[PDB]
């Protein structure tokens, strides 16, 4: 099965309140008014889980390293938010980008962001899909959601 | 497609077989063959 362990992180734990700050301090107003992630200027933190795989970990250093000898020795490492339906499965098997949207204005990747209510917009799908299983509500108050905060290697960059 | 579908590694089709990787280091290339095509008699 699963090597993935989940770590509670205490709301006292200076790592809880790291993640949190960043998650509440980059929400931004968006061009769509709120159509595709909800109306909200704040968010009701629930939980902070470390996610431990030493495979899934293992396989990511891998990369960053043979990234950074082919990027002057620089990883150009990030902690960026990702939202999608998909957060259950990536926790346990990992990103694949088999299953990447090729209709993104991006290509077939897997998409981050520096702001986390930009991740929250792809929570329940593309433009917030059907919104929340239970009430089809984009801006649902009431239904749990769950983002990714994530080490990511840019590399060597593209601007499009 | 710009990767190998969902729970595949590769691609094979018969439009003759081909075989596609969408990853690099899916490939080692172990030999070097210098030739030519010989003119049919
Ligand atoms: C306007 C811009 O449009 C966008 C915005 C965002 C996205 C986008 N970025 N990443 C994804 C998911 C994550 C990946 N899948 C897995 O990593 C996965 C792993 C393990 C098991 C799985 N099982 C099923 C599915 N995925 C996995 C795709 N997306 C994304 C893709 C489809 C639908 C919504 C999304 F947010 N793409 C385009
Ligand atoms: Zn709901």
């Amino acid at each position: 099965g699963s090597g993935t362990i989940l770590i509670d992180l205490s709301p006292d734990d200076k790592e809880f309140q790291s993640v949190e700050e960043e998650m509440q301090s980059t929400v931004r107003e968006h061009r769509d008014g709120g159509h595709a992630g909800g109306i909200f200027n704040r968010y009701n933190i629930l939980k902070i889980q470390k996610v431990c795989n030493k495979k899934l970990w293992e396989r990511y250093t891998h990369r960053r390293k043979e990234v950074s000898e082919e990027n002057h020795n620089h990883a150009n490492e990030r902690m960026l938010f990702h939202g999608s339906p998909f957060v259950n499965a990536i926790i346990h098997k990992g990103f694949d980008e088999r299953h990447a949207y090729i209709g993104g204005m991006f290509g077939a990747g897997i998409y981050f962001a520096e702001n986390s209510s930009k991740s929250n917009q792809y929570v329940y799908g593309i433009g917030g899909g059907t919104g929340c299983p239970v009430h089809k509500d984009r801006s649902c108050y009431i239904c749990h959601r769950q983002l990714l905060f994530c080490r990511v290697t840019l590399g060597k960059s593209f601007l499009q | 497609m710009a990767h190998s579908p969902p729970g595949h590694h590769s691609v094979t089709g018969r439009p003759l077989a081909e075989y596609v990787i969408y990853r690099g280091e899916q490939a080692y290339p172990e030999y070097l063959i210098t030739y030519q095509i010989m003119r049919p008699e």
